[PDB]
Parts: C-alpha cells; structure tokens; sequence
C-alpha cells in the first residue's frame, strides 16, 4: 500500500535599511 | 566611515575589540583630522554623523573597559581641528611637534637616505647641508632621487662605466630645489607651537 | 577504444600551467610531499597543513592548477560548486555538503575543489538567512571537530578574500592563503595556448604579450580561439591542398584584438598624436621608462624613482594626450578619471571611490592614473565650516593617504591635471607625491600640431602648413582640431584629397576661445614659482 | 542572412571536418536560437534535419524526466552516445528553458543535477566526436552563463518568409478538394508574421467558415445526413480571405518637404557605406511645429532601430544612480548598433550647467558631464545618433552645441496646420460640408498638440450631442432614429469646441 506524507521547507523574506547623506 | 546609518560605529567598535583581544597591540590612527574632528556644530546630517564617530572614539579609548595595553598613535598636519577632548591625557596625551630638520638633523637624514647607495669617497654631505634651508626630508628624497637619475643616465648613455654618484650629479640635481612647504604655512605652525608651549 | 587513451592524454598538467610558478610550486610540493613520502613527515614529527584558500580576479587558473594538481596525483578531483549545493529545502544543503565530504572521504585521499566559497560563507553576521549560518556551521563541523579529516585536502577559489568567516580563515580549515593575481607569464600562457597549431612563421610574440597588457588568462585561450576560427572563416568565401599552408597571421591577432575588447578586468597614440613640447616629452620618457626598463639597476642604486607629475596651465593644450602618449609606450595600464565623477550626496561615497580607483591601480601593476581636474578635487581643503566642505577634508585626506600613507607603492604612476594650480593645497604638492611641478605652455610647434594631426589623410601639395600655422597668433590644439575638422566636413560635403579652399574659408571662422587676462594669471604663477626657486646655483661642494 | 549563417555552421563543420581539423580550431560546439515566438526556430531545425542525411536525435525540454530517480543524467548519456556512436550529426534540444532554470532562482535538486549533467556531457565532446547541438529557446535571458560560457554555446543568431510560408501553405492545403479560384501566393504575401501553425489555424478557420457557409442553406440534417453535401465541398478564397482578417508614416507629416528630404538623405548617407568618408553625429530641433511627430516618422519609416527618453526621465535625486542610467542607456545604445537616441527636451537636461551651487547644481553638472564623456566617445565604429529637441534654445548648454559633438541646426504654418488637421482628421468620420482652411487661417501661433486638443474637444461635443439624442430616444421609447443621430461631426462641434482653445507656448 502506498502513503503520503507532509513538507514544510521555509520561507525567504526582505528587510529595509536606513541610509546617510552629506547634504 | 560609511553609507549607512550606524555602521562606523561599528567599525570603530569592531577595530577596537580586535586591538584589545591582541594585546600588545599599537593602533596607528593617520589624519585625524578626519575622523576626530571638532565636534562643534555644523548643521547637517554630516554634522551629526561626524559627531557620532567622534562621541564613539571617546568612548571606546576611554570608557568602560579593561584598559589593557593599547597604544593609539595619531599623527596630523592640522591638530588645531580636533576635538580637545581627544587632546588630553588619558586618551593622547603627548603631542610631539616634528619641526623642519635643523643641520645636523638634515646631514643624518641624507647619511640615512644614502645607506645602501653607493656614493664618491671625497664627497662629503656637509656643502649640501649647509647651502640648504628649510627644507624637508621629503625634499631630500627628491634632491636625492634626482641625483640618481642623472647617474642612471650617465651610465645608460655610457652603455660598469660608473658604479658611483658623482658630485657633479648631486650638483646638477641640486640645480633646481623643490621648498615644500612655505613660509606661509610654517608661520602657523610657529604660532600653534608657541601657543601650546 | 582509442578513446580511453585520448581522454587519459588531454589531461591538464604541470606542463600547461603558466607564469604562477612560485605558488605553482608551492601548493605542487605541499600536496605532493605527503603524498609521495609520509615518512618524511613521521621522521619530522608533524602533521602537513590542509586548506588552501585561493584569491585573486575571477578567470585566472586556479581551478585549472587544481585540475593539474589532481592530474599529477593519484587524487580524485570532486568539484563542489558555490550556488549549486545551496537551496531553499530546510536541511538539504548541509546534507548535500555531509554526502560530498563522506564520498571524498570514502573512495580515496582526494582533493575537493568547493569554488565561489564567497556566496556561503556571509560571516553569520550581515546575512539574514539562516540556511547560510546552517551551512557555514557545517562546513566548520565538516573541516574540523572529533575525526574530521583523515587524509583529504580542502581547496577555496574566491575573489574577494575578506568576506570569509574569522573562524573559517583558521588554521586548520584555510591555513594557507594563495594570492594568485605578468608579461613574461602571459608569454607562456601564449606559448602553451598557440602549442598544438601551426599558426605561422612570421608570428612576433612579443607585440601580442606587450599590447594585451590587461589579459587575466582565461581570455588568451579565448583570444587565440577567435583567431582561429576568423581565419578558418574568412579562408573559406571561396574554397587535399587546403590542409597545407593554413594558421593565423598578424593581421588575425590584430583583427582579434580588435574585434574583441573585454580584458576581464575592471581598467578605464603611439609618441606621434602630440606635437611639439619635446623636452616635456622627453622628461616624460625617462620618468616613466627607466623604472619600467631598468629594475635592476635601480635596485643596484637602491633608490626609489619618482612617481607623481602635475600639468597645469591653459585648457585644450593636450594634458590628457600626453598622458595618453606616455601611457601607450610602457606595457601599463590606464585609469582616466575625471574631477566630479567622483563626488557624491552619501556619506563615505567619494573616499570608498578613492580606495577602489587605487586598488585598482595597485592590483595591476605597473599602472598610470590620471586625475583630472585637481581644483576640483583637492580645492585646499582650508577651512569652509559646512558640510561640502567636511567632505573635501575627507576626500583630500584619504587621497592623501592613499598617495603616501600605509602603502608598497609597488609600482603606480599618478598624473595629476588641472588649471588652477593655486587652489591646491601644500600636501599634495609635496615631494613624494606630485614632485614634477611641469608647467605645459609657437608657430614651430603647431606645425608638429597639423603634422601629428594630419597624419593618415590624403593630402595637396598646394597647401602651405607653415601659412596656416602663420596666421593662428595664440591659438590652441583644440582650435587646431577644430579648424580640421571643419576642413574634413567641407571635405564630406564636397564629396557627397583635401582641398586648400575648406582651409581658406574654415580660417576665417575660427574662435580663439582663451583671453588674454588667463594668459597674464598664468604667466605670473609661473614667474612666482621661478622665483621662489632663489639661491640655487651650480652649487659646487 | 540568418539562414545562410546557419546553413555555413551547419555544413562547414559537418562536411570538412578535416580541413576544419587542419585549421586548428574546435570552437564550435552547440548552436542557439532565441528571437521572439513564431519566427520558424522550428522550422529551420525541421529544414537542417532534413537537409542532411545526418542523425538526428531530437530531446524536447520536459521529455527528460521520469519517476526513477537520476533516470535524466542517464537519458542525457544515452542521447550523447546515441549522437556520437552513430555518425557526425547534429542533436535537437528543443525548450531549453525547462532543463535550464537558470540555476538561481530555483530550489530544486533534480535540476541541478541535470544542469550539471548536461554542463558535463557538452564538455566532454572530443575532436573525434565531430557532433553539434542546436538549442531552441523562448526568452534569451532565462539561461545560464554558465551554458552560455565559451566551449558550449557561443554563436547565437537572432532571428527576428514569404517563400517559406507559401510552402507551408502548399504542405498544408495539398491534401484536400480546394477550389478552382485560389491563389496561394496572395495568401503568402498578405501573411507575414504567421509561423507553422498560425497557417493551420488559418486553414482550420477557413475550414470552419466554409462550413458555416454549407450548413444554414442546406440542412444537413444532425440526425443523419445525406450524402450530397460530402462531395459537394470546397473552401473559397472568401474564407481564407475572412479567416485571415478574422485571426491574429513619411506621407503622415504634411509640409516641410525639403526638411524630411535633408533629413532623410543625411541620415542615410550617415549609416551608409563609409568608403567614400574615409577617403575624404547627432542633430538638435528647435522653434516654436510637429518636431515629435518628425521624431516618430524617423523612428517608424527609416528601416533603423530607435530609443528614445524624456528629458528628466533619466533623474535620479540621489547620485550616481542618476548618471548610471545614461552610462547603461548609452551602453545599450552602443550594444544595438546602429541607433537613434531621441533625447526630448534636451534643455531640461542640460540646463547649460554654469553655475547653481547647489545639490540640484551639482547633479545638473554630473549629468552634463556624463552626458559629454558618453557622446564624445562615440568613433565612426557604433554609428550611433542623438536627436534632440526642444522650444527654447536659449536654454541649452553650448558646451553641448559645440563642434565635433553635436553640429546641426535643424529650425523648424498655415500649410503645414491644415496639413496636421487633415492627418489628425484622417480615420474620423467628418461632415462633408466642413473646411479646415478657416481653422488653419484664423489659428496662427498654434501647435499640433493644442489642434489635437480642439479635435477632442469637438469630439467630445459630438459625443455628447449624441449620448443626450440617444437618451432622448430612449425616453421616448419608454414613454427611431438612424445608428447614430449624429453619425458625423458637424461644424456647430468644431465651433464650440474652438471656444476655449490656446496656445500652447
Ligand atoms: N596559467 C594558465 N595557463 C594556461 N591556461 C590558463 C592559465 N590560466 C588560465 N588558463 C585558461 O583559462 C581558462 C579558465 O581557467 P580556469 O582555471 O579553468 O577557470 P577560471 O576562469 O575560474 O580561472 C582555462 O580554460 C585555461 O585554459
Ligand atoms: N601638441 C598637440 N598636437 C596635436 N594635437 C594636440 C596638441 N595639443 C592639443 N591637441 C589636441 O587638442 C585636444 C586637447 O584635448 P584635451 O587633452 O582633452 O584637453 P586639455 O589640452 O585642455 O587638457 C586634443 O584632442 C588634441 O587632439
């Protein structure tokens, strides 16, 4: 008989970053 | 220092951290008239990222640590631009002031500079010692290096013809002077001098 | 049959490895000497190091001495690629990485080849991902802990070295670290490259390892193997006695150098485009070919030469063609850059440009960099109290040290050109720096004008260059340009030789864009710093 | 010129292996084929294959796979040495966007693992082998470079006829009782951008259609048929001839016939062989005219590629980016050569940096500045153009103006106003009791975009005249007229409609 079976792999997501400038 | 926000800081932090891990360590920081600049006010988001490199350097050469062995060595050509916190004991204590060379120091620099260069038995440095004046060792290097080259080129244009420098390339060399700083710069380096004394 | 003999022949070896002699022999004795006698090693009481971490530009032959390595050796060359082992399942790259360590373990003493570690190995810092921290942790459980390593080297490829893990750059892991970054070693790569082909008998070597003075390696091969299909394709428009007499030729490499551009390398006339100035010229000359010529005689002397020239006077009078001119002759570089395509609104921009323009220079010596306008960049830093002028304090003093600071100065010739001297602070002027303080200021030099410019172009012999260059009366070389090609557009036009009327009508329209006042500032500048050169004579010791 | 490039590589390194051997150069290995869908990819590998007496293992992109795991790498093996153990041939991989997903935005392992098989079994090909691979692909960015690398795939063509089409047509329709009116070589020149199958689709509507035609007339009866209407069968040309239209300029710019005239024979001499220049670019538009629709006429009718942008499209506040986007617009620029960049409103651009003394001067120096270093650099190789255009020339850098950059002067009325009404009123159905001529006279100092501007305004009247005469119809229906109560714009539109018309500059 046969079966199956259950995956969870992960996930990927973005970040934001802050910057600086000299007028 | 960097783009982003925060980040030289990190840095400082970072350099810092691997100075006090590998103690003895001697961190030679050059022109801090960049970096230890005086805090003031200016204005503007480089004012304030300027001032927080600054804050962060007091804090990390005198703060909450250890205190282990760690020699930081800032060498300047505008010391009247630092923040004075950074000029104090504590974090730099001794400011040594590396005036021109005078003539004996000047005749050491060229015997320096001339010891692995084969050169005349009857050509001593004295004349060209004293027929100079204000001067730098920088400006030797160039007397110096101009001098070999006319050799270079005697020995080319006579292709071992001439394994030495003779006086008449250090003449022709000397012929024409460099005189790196003036007269104009100097004089504030005399008034900050006497002011500190 | 046959065929397992031809694929046991074209094998790599020492014998088609090229101009990385020293670490060539390096890495060949430290992999080989366990493997030939370890009784060497038990006689000496210690164990050989395992890891070599090799950087350098991209395309240079790393993997191919690896290669060439394993050919000599009875090793088993498994080649583990960066973004190919890393993917998205939870657990299946460490998984993946634990299989290719216990197959390279399991047959045999091998030798893995993981290359492009830069990608997966993010210094468990910067990186948000937690599959990479995952597998940076197994590469370090997989090279070091309880039995890790039994008899199995680790080789690295990378391009840049410093983002690697602390703990990665161990001893242990990567013990060693290979610089693999000349034109006798690019002779050899063409050498072994133009082996198995006749390519001719009249072939010159020389020009093809002076003029690709920018070649990795990796693009030689390629160079010699689009030569060798342009000839095969422009041999064949019209055809026993077609084997015979066939190979590329000089004008093959030409038109391969030409058709072809990208050196693979991140880098920005012969004596005869510029016209007069011949003592300029000749300072030029000697400055710039006797380091280059004449190492060891300058070694001989134990001197260090001269490396910083400043031009400064009228603009359009072939500052940058000089450059260009003392550039062309040496087998060096060159990087052009321009005052404010530097400068930039962040806050680091301009000195992190600063540092890549002089890494660049230092990563490929020798190497001429022209800084154009120096009034632009340098501006005497003073004193401004603002934040344009906090960032000229910074960009001058990280050029400053980048000039003489913590450095080799192995071999880096910068040229300086701007048009305002005056507004150069006394750091940069200073010896060691720009020491050659040249001044770049007739009738008799714009004839070497016209003749440089009118080198390849069907001339009259009833024009008169000495009644052209007669009535310019304090004009410039890009008046003189302009006025050619004025001639070369009524040229065109006529058209759809060069004839003496285009001359006789562009000469009334000319410009003579610089004034007078210009010409008295830079005159005076001139007599000033003569004038300060005082109290200097034969000067007899 | 495509098909004689791959007909060489396909015979010259298939039928002289020796002399190619002689040479000395095994640079050829694998073939690609990109361009957009339903050029005939397909059918020049049908025509290579047929062409030869050569194998021909033909390997679609999904038709690798199978339950058994690693079953793809022996597949690959087994076509490679199928392809060499039989004769020097050529293999077919059909989709090669399937087997190569690019390798980095993918997750899978299979994949990879057929990538590196397929990376191996294409480099491991010997002088002996004498064996090519011809690649078809969709999209030519979805590759690896790794692929894409020198030894595998290097020679791509881009294949971006009418003979070819005609005999697709006669493969296709040869097989049925047709007509006795049909010209097949209509059909052949009426289709052009058709490609194997859009042709059976043609005949398959055209098929439909002559069904249509033999069904509401003749009753064939679905219960069960005679047999009349079996023999009784032909599809027209009028069925072809609707399926076709049933499926899926220079004369445009009235006036200034002297100008287009110049223009025209410039530009061409330009791009034109340059023997006659070396025995011996740009141009700038200004006035108060019709200098954009000159720019569309040029990038429409002038059998050259054309780029064109704004004039602050290109800006970016920060820096450097700003100046990026010129350098990989130029760079672009220079990768298709030759090329047109229409630079619009080239004074917002330039600004003729002098002096501002600012951020915003700043960046207006770093863009001129780029804007000079990417022009000046252009030799007589690349044979690119700039076109600009703008209403104010006081406003332009002369540092752009200069010699040697950019030279021409192209100065840009009644005439060319009723010229632009009359292409503007061409698909439009007017009034036939309506003059323009009294427009063009009474309209002086008007541009084409304030003309453009009446006409939706009169349009608009007559819509709304036509929605309130529709509403009131169907009012009094509730409580007729022709399609429609004012099928076309009358003069009472355009005389409300130039009511509240200006000028534009
Ligand atoms: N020193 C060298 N001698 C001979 N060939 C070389 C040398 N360095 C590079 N090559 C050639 O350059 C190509 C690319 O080098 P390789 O080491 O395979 O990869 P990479 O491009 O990563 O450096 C190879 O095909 C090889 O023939
Ligand atoms: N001596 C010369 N001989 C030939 N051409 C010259 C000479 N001097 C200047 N030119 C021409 O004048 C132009 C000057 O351009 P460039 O070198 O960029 O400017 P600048 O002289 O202001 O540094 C060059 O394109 C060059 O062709």
């Amino acid at each position: 008989a046969a079966a199956a079976a259950a995956a969870a792999a992960a996930a990927a997501a973005v970040a934001v970053a802050v910057a600086v400038a000299a007028a | 220092l960097s783009m982003w926000y925060g980040e030289s800081e990190s840095n400082i932090r970072d350099i810092f951290d691997k100075a006090r891990a590998a103690a003895p360590t001697v961190v030679f920081l050059d022109e801090l008239d960049s970096i230890a600049k005086a805090r003031g006010g200016s204005l503007g988001d480089a004012g304030g990222a300027s001032d927080r490199v600054v804050n962060q350097l007091l804090t990390e050469m005198d703060g909450m640590n250890a205190k282990k062995n760690v020699f930081v060595i800032g060498a300047t050509n505008r010391p009247d631009q630092i923040d004075p916190a950074i000029l104090r004991p504590g974090r730099l204590d001794q400011l040594i002031y590396v005036p021109l060379p005078d003539e004996n120091a000047r005749l050491s620099i060229l015997n320096a500079q001339l010891r692995k260069t084969p050169l005349e038995p009857g050509l001593e440095l004295t004349a060209i010692a004293k027929a100079t004046q204000g001067f730098s060792g920088a400006d030797l290097l160039y007397i110096v290096q101009r001098a070999a080259k006319y050799a270079i080129k005697d020995s080319i244009e006579a292709h071992d013809p001439v394994p030495y420098i003779t006086k008449e390339h250090f003449a022709e060399a000397m012929k024409t002077a460099k005189r790196s700083v003036s007269d104009a710069e100097l004089r504030r380096y005399e008034a900050y001098s006497q002011q500190m004394k | 049959n046959r065929e397992d003999e031809e694929n046991n022949m074209n094998e790599v070896g020492y014998d088609d490895i090229g101009g990385c002699r020293k670490q060539m022999a390096q890495i060949r004795e430290m992999v080989e000497l366990p493997l030939r006698h370890p009784q060497l090693f038990k006689a000496i009481g210690i164990k050989p190091p395992r890891g070599v971490l090799m950087y350098g530009p991209p395309g240079t032959g790393k993997t191919l001495m690896a290669r060439a390595v394993a050919n000599e050796t009875g090793a088993f060359f498994f080649l583990i690629n960066g973004p190919e082992v890393m993917s998205k399942m939870a657990g299946e790259s460490e998984s993946n990485l634990r299989k290719a360590f216990e197959e390279a373990e399991k047959n045999a003493p091998a030798i893995i080849f993981i290359d492009e570690i830069d990608s997966i190995a993010p210094k468990r810092d910067k990186t948000n991902g937690e599959v990479e921290r995952r597998v940076v942790s197994q590469l370090l459980t997989l090279m070091d802990g309880m039995k890790a390593r039994s008899n199995v080297v680790v080789i690295a490829a990378t391009n840049r070295p410093n983002s690697i893990d602390p703990a990665l750059r161990r001893f242990g892991r990567f013990d060693r670290e290979v610089d693999i970054g000349d034109a006798t070693g690019r002779l050899e790569v063409l050498r072994i490259h133009t082996k198995n082909m006749k390519l001719a008998d009249d072939v010159d070597l020389e020009a093809l390892a002076a003029e690709t003075h920018g070649y990795v390696g990796a693009d030689i091969a390629s160079l010699c193997s689009e030569a060798a299909m342009q000839q095969i394709r422009e041999k064949m428009d019209l055809i026993a006695e077609v084997l015979d007499s066939l190979g590329v030729t000089m004008d093959n490499f030409r038109f391969a150098l030409g058709n072809s551009n990208p050196s693979a390398l991140r880098e920005t006339v012969t004596w005869d485009d510029v016209g007069g100035l011949d003592e300029i010229k000749e300072e030029l000359k000697e400055t710039v070919e006797y380091p280059v010529l004449h190492p060891d005689q300058y070694t001989k002397f134990g001197l260090s030469p001269s490396k910083g020239v400043l031009f400064y006077g009228p603009p359009g009078t072939g500052k940058t063609l000089l450059a260009k001119a003392v550039a062309t002759e040496v087998s060096a570089n060159f990087i052009s850059v321009k005052g404010p395509e530097l400068l930039s609104m962040w806050y680091g921009e301009s000195e992190s440009n600063i540092r890549d323009i002089f890494d660049k220079a230092r990563a490929a010596a020798p190497t001429v960099v022209f800084l154009d306008e120096l009034d632009s960049i340098a501006k005497a830093r003073g004193g401004s109290l603002g934040d344009a002028g906090g960032a000229s304090d910074r960009v001058v003093n990280q050029l400053l040290t980048e000039m003489d600071g913590m450095n080799a100065k192995k071999n880096v010739f910068v040229i300086g050109a701007t048009n305002r001297p005056d507004q150069i602070d006394p750091a940069i002027l200073r010896p060691g720096r720009l020491d050659q303080l040249i001044y770049v200021p007739d009738e008799n030099a714009r004839l070497s004008i016209l003749n440089a410019q009118l080198r390849k172009t069907p001339l009259e012999p009833g024009l008169e260059l000495t009644a052209i260059a007669k009535a310019t009366q304090g004009f410039s070389g890009a008046d003189l340009l302009y006025i050619v090609q004025r001639a070369a557009k009524y040229a065109i036009k006529d058209s759809i030789y060069i004839t003496k009327e285009h001359f006789a009508e562009a000469m009334k329209t000319a410009k003579r864009s610089v004034s007078d006042a210009e010409l008295r500032r830079y005159e005076a500048y001139s007599q000033q710093m003569k004038a300060s050169r005082g109290q200097f004579s034969n000067f007899n010791f």
